[PDB]
């Protein structure tokens, strides 16, 4: 598990800057947020941001590392239903009996 | 072992295992405060149950089981059917719903941590409000009492650091605890103060004349409404009390309490007394003729003892009437048989 980001790129991350460039949260540009490479899910343009923020206006600011977080445990993405004792874990994506 | 170096030495060990970063992790924990209360505060929009409910079972769900609802309060909530059903209510929520309950959760879950951190601020503060009359743990104690009541306050959205938000409470926290638990006997806020510039001034009096000011001299001194009565009486009650127990003149096994006497007692020349004063009294009270007698015997002697609302339903007349001339009638068959001339009393 990965805390905060800075720039370099944002690739396959969290719903944060998907504000910050409307054009994912707006419209559907975000697979053509990608530069040039197309005439010849996330990822982001090469550098364009720097921190954890909204940006109605750059208010909501906050400029700091970038933790990375050994938490042993064991991550499940799709889980379905066992249901002899009673339905542990959850579902694919739907219910949460948890 | 001896304490203290334990319960410092507690949180200096969590603390530090988790300093949270002076911003990042700060704002972390904080906004993922607020967001507790907005939620909450939308789920009883929705489920009835009061605030109070949804914000008490978000905890029992995290922090402890059952046993933690019927031990530190007695048993209004079932251990198991009333949280359990509570918790089932919004299980029961829709996606967009269940999504606050999860967010309440993890909330809590981090006021949890911003506090367990901020745990060496408190003692930092601490270590200074230590000289009044609250031991050292109770003044952390007290002083906890204002961090995590600075957890409820807190504006991230306001871009100021928490930890001098913290302070201010902290500090008000412990001065209250000050105000409260630092003596036997209870005074108010408003003396206490006005006990501390009456002791202030003592001191630049100290500094000149050489006498110790006579409660004329403070009382010029403080100011307005000060008259030398008051300083008189209101160092009185500055002075601490005084043990019950004291080793008294050639302190030995000679303990101070034999030395002051009691009183609610009728020494035995007082229930002597009573004896018969009550056997007299009562006595010339049956060659009366029962009415006056009785409502002055009962108003007087019996409730508490308004010469109209006395007797029943006669007049205040026939009351003074057959009162003067009785009483009277009393007082002199009993001078004759004087028993109680000699003022037993």
């Amino acid at each position: 598990r990965v805390e905060y980001v800075k720039k370099e790129r944002a690739g396959l991350r969290l719903p944060l800057a998907a504000w910050v460039e409307k054009e994912a949260y707006k419209p559907g540009e975000i697979l053509a947020e990608l530069p040039e490479p197309y005439l010849f899910g996330d990822k982001i343009v090469a550098a364009i941001d720097p921190e954890e923020e909204v940006i109605a206006e750059a208010e909501g600011v906050v400029h700091l590392h970038e933790p990375a977080s050994i938490l042993v445990v064991k991550a499940r993405v799709y889980p379905f239903e066992d249901d002899v004792e009673v339905s542990t874990g959850d579902r694919v994506a739907p219910g949460d009996v948890l | 072992k001896i304490s203290t170096s334990d319960p410092v030495r507690q949180y200096l060990h969590e603390i530090g295992q988790v300093p949270l970063l002076t911003l990042e992790e700060e704002v972390e924990l904080a906004r993922k405060v607020e967001e507790g209360m907005e939620a909450i505060k939308k789920l009883s929009e929705i489920t009835g149950l009061d605030p109070d409910l949804i914000r008490e079972v978000v905890r029992a769900k995290i922090l402890g089981s059952a046993r933690v609802r019927h031990i530190p309060g007695l048993k209004e909530t079932l251990d198991p059917k009333t949280v359990e059903e509570i918790d089932q209510k919004l299980k029961s929520l829709p996606k967009e719903h269940k999504r606050y309950l999860h967010i309440a959760r993890e909330g809590e879950a981090a006021r949890q941590h911003l506090i367990e951190a901020n745990l060496r601020l408190v003692v930092s503060i601490a270590k200074k409000y230590t000289g009044r009359g609250l031991s050292f743990l109770d003044l952390i104690q007290e002083g906890n009492q204002g961090l995590i009541r600075a957890v409820e306050k807190f504006e991230y959205k306001r871009r100021f650091k928490f930890s001098t938000y913290a302070t201010w409470w902290i500090r008000q926290a412990i001065n209250r605890a000050i105000a409260d638990q630092a003596r036997t006997i209870r005074i108010p806020v408003h003396m206490v103060e006005t006990i501390n510039k009456l002791s202030r001034t003592a001191r630049q009096l100290q500094q000149e004349l050489g006498r110790e000011p006579t409660y004329e001299e403070i009382a010029e001194a403080m100011g307005p409404g000060w008259d030398a009565k008051r300083v008189e009486e209101t160092l009185k009650i500055a002075q601490e009390p005084v043990s019950l127990e004291t080793p008294i003149g050639d302190e030995k096994d000679s303990f101070y309490g034999d030395f002051i006497p009691d009183e609610h007692l009728p020494s035995p020349v007082d229930a002597a007394t009573q004896s018969l004063l009550s056997e007299e009294l009562e006595k010339a009270l049956s060659k009366l003729s029962e009415r006056e007698a009785m409502v002055l015997k009962l108003r007087k002697g019996l409730i508490d003892g308004e010469e109209v609302g006395a007797f029943f339903g006669v007049t205040r007349e026939r009351i003074r009437q057959i009162e003067n001339k009785a009483l009277r009638k009393l007082k002199y068959h009993e001078s004759r048989t004087r028993k109680l001339r000699d003022f037993l009393d």
